[PDB]
This record gives C-alpha cells, structure tokens and sequence, in this order.
C-alpha cells in the first residue's frame, strides 16, 4: 500500500527485502507530507538561493554554432556549489532526513561526486555522514575520497563483489535495515526502489522549469530539444520534467556508449540491455544472459550506474523521449570544443550530451533549430583523464 | 508433492523440530559441495535451504557474500545449479529442498519457466530475498500453478497486516526472522505455515529455545558456511566437522 | 597628461618605459569612453549575468558562528564561473580590448588563475591569448597551465631572473611596447601603472555593490566589516569600493603572513614592506635594502604578488582601511573549519581572510558584529596541499 | 664638469661622431668588468653608459638580462657598482659616464642622495629606464641640482609635444630610440641636447649612418655584451675580440 504510484508502466516498484519496507512507507509519507508543507519548500528554496547559487545561467554559445542554422543555449549545472547537479536533491534529501528527525545520512557513490554532495549537504546541516565506495573506485578517486573527509564524513570501502558502485549500493541496503530509525539512505540518482525515483525528480525539477522560463525570455518561444546525458537518469529528469507535457519539445537523453555499443563494452542499458529486477527496481539492467548484474563502462566515471531510472524507461517506451548513445572519443572531442570555442570546461559526463548536439547541428546544418544542453557539472576533475589520453 | 507437510507431521508425531541448514550451491566447488550437502543430510538436516550464487547479494553478510565469492571462483551458474539439485533430489526423494533466490535470477528468463524448471527438478519452495509481499504477486502464483511453496519471511515487528499477508501468501513454512511469543502466536492464529526461524541461530541451546518459543524449527546458514571457509585447505576436516555441527544442532532439536 | 587621476595620495603614477606611454593613454582614454558608453555597460552586464553566472550569492554561516554575538556572511565569488572572482575584470578588460580593435591579449600569471581566467575570457571573445609565466610556476601548476592550453591560449614559460610572477610581469611589459597596436595587456590585478589599479577597481565593484544590497535585504544595515585577502589588491578593492564612503563599514585587508612576520618569509609588503617603485607604480614592495625586488612567501600560490595596489596604501594611510597579517597555518585552519562546519571548501587565498573573521569573533565572543568575508575563490585546487600537510 | 659639452666640441672641432658602448657594470665580475671597461676606452670609445645590474630589468632585451645575471652571480651590488666608478673615474679624468639605471634603484634610498653620490664619484649622466617624461620632475631636479645630466629617450614615433618636453628636459645627449631624419632635425630645432643613436647598433655602417642623418653618434651595448658572454672562459680572448669591435665601430665615425 502506497501514497503514490510505484511504477511507470511496467518499470520501477519496491524490489527490497520485506524488513526494509517500512523505511520506504516512512520516507513516502514525510516527503508527500513536506511537498504540500509550505514550510519545508522555503528553507528548501533559501537553501538553494543563498547556499547553492540558484538560479543557474542559461548561456548561449553562438561560437559553436557559427555557420549554421542551430541556436544552442547550456544550462549551467557546472555553476551550482559543488560543480554538479547532485547538489540540489541532496539538499532536499538532507531537510527530509531532519523532518522524519533522523541524525545519520547513508550513501553511496562511484566517481565520487554524490559523495561529496552528501558530505557538503550533511556538514551545513548538522547529519553525521557515512559514505560507502566500492574500494577500486576510493582507489581511483583520491581527490573525492579526501574532500569527503574534509567535510566530515566517514568514507567506507566496500570489497565485495567488482568493488565498485553497485557493490557500494548494496551495502547500503545492507546497512539501512538495522539503521532506518535514525539513518536516512540519501540515494544518488532516480533510480532504486519508490519513492526514490519519484523523490530525486521532484528535487531537480528547477533545473527544467528554470531553463523554460530563461528561453521564453530569451527567445519567446521553448526550446525544439532538451537533451541531457543519462547515467542513473537524475540531471536528465530534472531537465525533461517541466516538459514532459509540452509535446512539441523533444526530450534526448544520452547513454554513454564508451568503445562503441557493438564492443559491449558500453553503459547504455536503456536501449541495450535487458529489463531485470535489482537494487530495488524493475529495468532495464547490464547483465550477462544468465542474469549476474554487470558493470557499466565509460571514459566518463560518472556514468557508471549499470541501469536507469524507471522513469526514463517509461519515457522511452511510449515515445515521449528519444535515448541515444555517444562514444568515448566523441565525448572527447566534445569537451575540447567547448574548452577552446566557449572557455567552458564541462564534466566529461555533461560532454555526451554536448556531443549528441554537436551531431545534430553538424549533420543538418541548415535545420534550424534551438537546442538546450543540461550542462550537469564542470569538467576541472577530468583534465587529466582528457591530458592522458590526448 | 507435499514435502514439507510430511515432514512437519513426521516431526509433530515425535515432538521434534526441525533442523534445517543453509548452503551456497557450489561453493567452494560443485564436487564438494554436493559432498558436503550428502554430509548435512547424513549428519541430521530435516531439510536443505540453499543458495544461487548472485552478483549482488544485498541481502546477505560477509560470510554468505564471500560464499558466493568462492562459488563465482568455481565458474558456478545457476544452469549447474539446477543439474545440482536434480541430482541431490534423485539421491534424496524426501527430503524437503528450498532455494533462496534473488529476484532477478527468477526474473530472468521468465518467472514461469524458472518455477517450471524447479518443479522438473524436485525442489519444494523458493524464498526470493528482495520480492516483499507487496510485490510477490507473479511470483507466488506461479509457485501455487508448478507445486512449489512461496516462502515469505516475516520480519520482526511485522504490524498484523503483515502477518496476516504472510499467512495467507506463504506456503510449506514461514521464515521468522529472528520474544517472538507474539508473533509465532499470531501466525498460528492466522493458519500460517509453520515457522521455521532464521538469523543468527549458530548454538544448540537456540534450536532449543526457538522451538520451545513454538516454532516448528531453526534454519542455520552462516555458521555451517564458516565451517566451509575456515577448512578450505583440508576437505576431509571441513566434512567431519560438519558432521558434528549439524548432529549437534538437530539433537537439540529433539524432545 | 591624463584624463583620471595616476595616484592616490603619493601612491600610484606611471613608471613605464617613455615607448609604453602611449598605449597606456590610449588605454585610459578608451576606458573613459566605454564607461559612459550604455552599450558597453549593457554587454559587459549580459556576460557577468549570462556568462558568467553573476549575482553570486551571500550565504550565512550559522554553524562557525554559534555560542557567540557575531553573525558572519560570506560573498560567493568561488561560485563565479573560473572558481575565482578574477573573471569579472578579465570580461570588462576584453571588451576594452575589442573596443579599441585589438585582437591579441597578453597576460602574467603566477599560480595560474589569471591565466586561466584570460584564455576564457578570450575563447569566448574570440581574441589570441599569449600568457607569460614563471618557469618555475609553470612546474608547479601543471592542471593551469593544461586549461589554459585546451583554451587555446599559448602559455610562454619565463626564465629569467627568479622565473615566477615578477618575471612574467617584466616579461609582458617587454613584449608590449612593440605590440601594442594589435595587443592588449590584461593585467591580472588592480596594480601596474595607471590605468590599470582604477580599471580593475571599477570592474570588480559589483562584488561590493552586490554585497551592500544583500546585506540591507537580509540584515536591514550594512556590515560593521567586509574583510577580503590582498596578493595585488583586485578582489578586496572590489569588495570595498562601494563602501568607501560608509564611513562605519570597516575595511580590513589581509595580506598573508607566511611563516611568520618576524621570520621575513611573508607577503606582506603594505604593512612590512618599504615604497619602491617597479612595475610601473610607486607602491609598498618586497625589496632588499639595496633595493632589489623579491617574491613574496605563502602557503597560498595566488598570494605571490611581490607588491601591493596603489590604492590600498593609500586607503592604510589615511586611516580608512586597516590591514593585518595571517599566517599559514592559520589559514590552513579557517580552510578546515569551513569544510567541516559549512561544506564548503575555500581557496587558500580566501582563507586568510576568513581566518581573520574568525579570530575577530573567536578573541571577543560576545562583541555583536555583523562581518562579510569576500570569499574570492573555491578551493578543490588546494586540497592537496592541505593533504600533503596534514 | 660638462664632460660630454667638452667632448660633443672636440668631436664637432674634428667632423666625428661619437661611439659610446654599453656594458653592465660587474659582467662577469668586479675585475674582469674593470680590465673589460679599461679596454673599451683605449680602444677607441668617447663616452661609457655603464648599467648597475637590477632584479628586474624590464626594458633590457636577453642578452643585457644574461649580463645582469652574471653580475649576481658575482655577488655585484649598488655599493660595489659605486666603487667601480671612482676607480674608473680616478684613471680616466674627462671621458664621460652616464648609468643606466631602474628607477627603484635611484629612488631607494633616496632621490637627492643617490644623484649626490652620483656626483661624489665623477659620473656625468643618468638614464633612468622607466620613469618617463610625465614622471621624472623629481629625477631631473635633483640631477641638475647635483650636476648630474638627466637623460631622456626619444621614441621613434615621439609627438611634438614630447619632442619639445625631451628637448627642454635632457642634457648631456638625448637617446634617440632606433628614417630619423625627422625626429633629428625637431631635436635640433629645439635646441636638445645632441642626438645618440642607440638600439641595434651592432657593425659599423650602422655608425657611420647614424652619423649621416645628423645624430651626434651612436650606442652599443647588446653588442658588446654578447662578445663578453661568448668569451666568459678565455678572458684573455674576451678583452682581444672587444678590442677589435670597438676600434672598428669607432673607425666608422670618423670623418
Ligand atoms: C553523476 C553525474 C552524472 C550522472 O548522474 P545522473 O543521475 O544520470 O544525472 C552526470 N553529470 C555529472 C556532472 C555527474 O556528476
Ligand atoms: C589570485 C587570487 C587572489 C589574489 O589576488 P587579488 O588581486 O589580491 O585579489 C585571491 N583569491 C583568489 C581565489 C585568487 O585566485
Ligand atoms: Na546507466
Ligand atoms: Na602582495
């Protein structure tokens, strides 16, 4: 018994051990609670104001676009605090802990980016973070690793499995079912069990009604596409929401497609794995034909979550969003295009969705059109990876 | 088949519980492991849980995650899993079989051909660890249609709609997860397969104290597989104290 | 002969080459034009907006704050995109460049961020950027020197005399007198000769301007202090010069102290330095007796400006702004307790001048003050510097 | 002393040109500087601009910033530039020596004192490389006021105004930065100090050119710095090779 819908379509639903269930109603009811309380949507908001920056620019790139009949404006998640989009949902998270009066915030992360946003959001806010990493990503992800601590949270490598971040969610599942009285699990994308999907979409939703109101204003009309990369699905269902029912705006998320989707060595399970059931969810998932759940692979590490949101499997299967897949080296070229002709550096992440618009310009330059790119997060992390390799 | 009816009448009419422990199918490897499963029934087991190794096993502790570990070493697969259990049930017709799943191994390849593919096999009951009751719809209908019992585990302060949920849904026993006086009253209030508990149970004296609490029986996993891990090098130890682990634990078992 | 004013008070002047005059008055005589010019305010206005993500916030931090009287803002130049508030005046200087037709910048830099915040600005702008630096900076600040190569900057390594900011500063003075028709010198801070001190003044007062009306909307009055660190003087005189004339704001500065004053291994000429005249001003300097120029000490890189603005000598001498010192591991302490108690990590520079609020609340507990600390920049380029110390 | 008003005469009396090197005083240290200076007179130069080396030379090119290298490789300071000169001084009674000098330099320890200690020790002019016109009222004041001739450089592109300010505010010789025919005949017509070409000069034509649009003469330095830089480990071939350079520079301005 619930609230709200589990599902969309046949995707999503509470896939979690029975004991975790009451977690789960709990969390449902205090957000349902703290959506309608007017409350909690102004701290909510002063924080996002006069904490974490917003609103954030809508710039428009007239050097990319030059020569051709493409307009294309960047939302600028790389501007929030933090340098990323996952700031806003774990600000929201954080004020819902402290409503449901827990003390203790749990997490998990892979490139390391929704760690450090738990640990930013739990030191403003008074929560005792902990934080768990496969322990091949605390190897590879120094940097993060130390900025957590410097925050304040406790950083906990996890050794199972691959040691990487489907391996740190389940050992957040683990820990919840003996915590969940004064622990709140800050999940890190729209993906897992309801509410969570539903949950992070609605703390991200700004990022798309901002964007329709800054176009209008500029150009006074919406936007042809919105297009935003996929990993889990958050920066994406936070950009598409506010349009999901303007049906002339089209919605492209981008899968990493890495070496190239025939390699397999790709993360694009939305339009190239097969539905299965895991970390609290039906989807469509990285596994092998047995049914073991793989990893996904990118040049972008924050790309890594080896399935998508429910919501974003949904969207595609009744046409509504279009999901495409960009190589690595096209993300490549994509950051470097953006570094040398708008002195922009973005988040190899952000890069594939860059990427796919690029094509779409490059490919009909005469179409016009008016695009928007959810520029998630800044990209002074990758310089090196993009140095290495070049 | 009615496996596990059988065997609780068996049981009831010497006023005995049951002893049933857990193991990861394959681990540390398919010829041992089928070994040491002749061993636990040899030894006492009343009947077997046992596990497909899985990816990501969220619901589990280290010692069953580093089972699977060892298992994953083995090549295992749920495939040679099933050949496993066809070929422990043609040695061992009476002996009650559950598997604990997760769900998206029953999911796979089609939640009626994995239940079909049990029945073929001789297994009696499948818990899926991460199904909750709200969810557990297909799965326990297609359990009911290929004669296979759907075990729910019924959480240790599960409110009475819940315990009237697992009542109604499960089949062949409930699984307590470990003062359940209230709870186990409850589930024969509401006519619930009888209770089997489970977590934790690694002495004689729980054997005994869950079933003088009134459940039908204890289930113990972690400490028979910390016997496996602790004598991996020496597979002729590793069978004798298995052997007296379970005869000590289904003695206590006894009135 | 001039339009503005070269000094303040004896401080100031232009100590240039005879060959350089000229483009230093044709400089001034641009800048007087485009500040009265509204098409020129409107498009630098639209870049600090859309570009660059201006206004920044104010964020109170009541957690450093608790168990005493003192109510502590912090103004967000760290969320400026670059990280640091040196975009705004390399945006306005660019312009100035594109109004009087030049198409080539030159720039110094020491730690790096001037340099990087020039090959932005000109990617964007569309101008060539050739960056001077100290070799002996360009072996430490690999990540800089790598940005400002992907945007499309040349970055020339100087090795000449002590190979670090002094002598990129003679270098780019050498190079213009014979490109100056073409070339323009985007000077990284608000010293050099006039015109440069009031320029970069007049293109980083919308921190201060910013800053008095967030204060009045959220507290009702002005600050009883802003307080901003001092390498060359840019980001405190843009906090400060809006409140000049609020005779009851105080203005403190705080140049970085090093190992400590009395070790001399310090950067700060304005209160321990003597009047020399180089680079173009008559200014307090690091210098021997004998009257050579030397570089200044800090933990911090971006506080190596050997000297310091005309305007901030003269703002000491006259009693209207008080400067102080902070050492190292002072600053590496204010840099902890943010992390920890606000989830915001502060560059080493800003540090400085939040451990100074911190001492001013932490030596008087129950003084009621209300402090802003200019938070010139983020901190992710430190963190393993406080790493390797700690 | 109006040792180059003496000189300027004595070359007119003859139809000659002046040439006037430029060395750095110190380069590569405090004896060879000497016996390199000793050398440059008796091979022919009519007047010395001598440098006292700085940290931070911002109007010198490579070569005079190698020089000035050198000479803090040496351990060569201001004080020990100012013995230099009343050595020099005391062995060669009339032949000029202007410095050049930054301006921190000058301004050190005071304007009025460094241009008196100037005077104390026989220099006849100095340049200071950054202070322009607009800025040097204190620097020419105190210049006159200790008989030190303030010089000042006139820009290839000098306006009128700044042409009549060179003119009115030098003495001793004005620099004329390197078609200047122009620019030579304006600084006569204001009454300027005479005319040396300097920058670039580097073989004797350009001497004799500098000569024949109407300069008074011409200064080397780059030049001759570098023959001491190639010779830095044979002295002896060091002093031998600028020998030969200035006689022939000075060659080409005789009549
Ligand atoms: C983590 C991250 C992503 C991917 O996560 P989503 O939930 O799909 O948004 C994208 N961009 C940045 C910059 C990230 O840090
Ligand atoms: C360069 C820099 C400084 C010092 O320069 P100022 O001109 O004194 O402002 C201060 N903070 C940051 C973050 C810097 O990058
Ligand atoms: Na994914
Ligand atoms: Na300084």
């Amino acid at each position: 018994t619930t609230l709200l819908n589990p599902y969309f379509g046949e995707f999503g639903g509470m896939y979690v051990p029975q004991i975790l269930m009451p977690a789960l109603n709990q969390l449902e009811e205090a957000f349902v609670s703290a959506q309608k309380d007017p409350e909690f949507q102004a701290q909510f908001a002063d924080l996002l104001k006069n904490y974490a920056g917003r609103p954030t620019a809508l710039t428009k790139c007239q050097n990319i676009t030059a020569g051709t009949r493409t307009t294309l404006y960047l939302k600028r998640e790389d501007l929030l605090h933090g340098g990323a989009h996952k700031t806003n949902q774990v600000l929201g998270q954080a004020l819902l802990a402290k409503r449901m009066g827990k003390s203790e915030i749990i997490a998990e992360t892979g490139a390391g980016q929704h760690g450090v946003a738990s640990a930013l959001a739990s030191a403003l806010l008074g929560l005792k973070c902990r934080i768990y990493m496969g322990a091949k990503d605390v190897e590879r992800q120094s940097p993060n690793v130390f900025r957590m601590r410097l925050m304040g949270a406790e950083v906990i490598p996890v050794h199972s499995g691959s040691a990487t971040l489907k391996d740190a969610c389940n050992e957040a599942l683990r820990d919840w079912p003996g915590s969940y009285e004064t622990a709140h699990y800050m999940l890190g994308t729209a993906a897992g069990p309801h509410p969570y999907p539903t949950i992070v979409r609605e703390f991200q939703r700004m990022i798309g009604e901002e964007t329709k109101a800054q176009i209008l204003d500029k150009e006074g009309r919406l936007p042809d596409a919105v297009i935003a990369c996929v990993g889990g699905g958050s920066n994406a269902i936070g950009m598409f929401a506010d349009f999901i029912n303007d049906t002339s705006v089209g919605l492209i998320g981008v899968e990493p497609g890495g070496h190239g989707i025939e390699t397999g060595e790709h993360g694009a399970p939305l339009k190239h794995g097969r539905v299965g059931i895991y970390f609290g969810m039906k989807a469509p998932m990285m596994q092998t034909a047995d049914g073991q759940i793989e990893e996904s692979y990118s040049i972008s590490a924050g790309l890594d979550f080896p399935s998508v949101g429910p919501q974003h499997a949904y969207l595609n299967s009744i046409g509504r969003a279009d999901y495409v897949s960009i190589t690595d080296d096209e993300a490549l070229e994509a950051f470097k295009t953006l570094c040398r002709h708008e002195g922009i550096i973005p988040a190899l992440e952000s890069s594939h969705a860059l990427a796919h618009a690029l094509k779409m310009m490059r490919e009909q330059p005469e179409k016009e059109q008016l695009l928007v790119v959810n520029l998630s997060g800044r990209g002074d992390k990758d310089i090196f990876t993009v140095h290495d390799i070049l | 088949m009615e496996r596990y009816e059988n065997l609780f009448a068996q049981l009831n009419d010497r006023r005995e519980g049951a002893f049933v422990p857990f193991v990861t199918l394959g681990d540390p490897g398919i010829e041992q492991s089928l070994k040491i499963i002749d061993t636990l029934i040899d030894a006492g087991a009343d009947a077997l849980e046992l596990g497909v190794p899985f990816s990501d096993p969220l619901a589990d502790g280290p010692t069953i995650q580093n089972a699977n570990l060892r298992a994953f070493a083995a090549g295992v697969t749920p495939a040679q899993c099933f050949e496993m259990l066809a070929l422990i049930r043609e040695k061992h017709p009476t002996i009650p079989i559950g598997l604990l799943m997760y769900a998206n191994l029953v999911f796979n390849n089609g939640i009626d051909a994995f239940y079909a593919r049990c029945e073929q096999v001789g297994v009696d009951s499948v818990l899926v660890a991460d199904v909750p009751v709200e969810e557990s719809a297909p799965f326990r209908q297609a359990a009911l249609r290929h004669n296979i019992a759907p075990i729910f585990i019924c959480p240790p302060n599960a409110d009475d709609d819940l315990l009237r949920q697992v009542a109604s849904y499960g089949r062949g026993y409930t699984y307590l997860l470990s003062p359940l006086h209230h709870l186990i009253e409850k589930l024969k209030e509401y006519h619930a397969a009888p209770a089997l508990q489970g977590f934790g149970i690694s002495s004689p004296e729980q054997v005994s104290a869950a079933v003088r609490a009134g459940a039908a029986g204890a289930i113990s996993g972690s400490a028979i597989v910390k016997i496996i891990e602790k004598n991996l090098a020496s597979p002729k130890q590793m069978l004798a104290e298995l052997r007296s682990f379970v005869s000590a634990m289904k003695a206590a078992s006894r009135a």
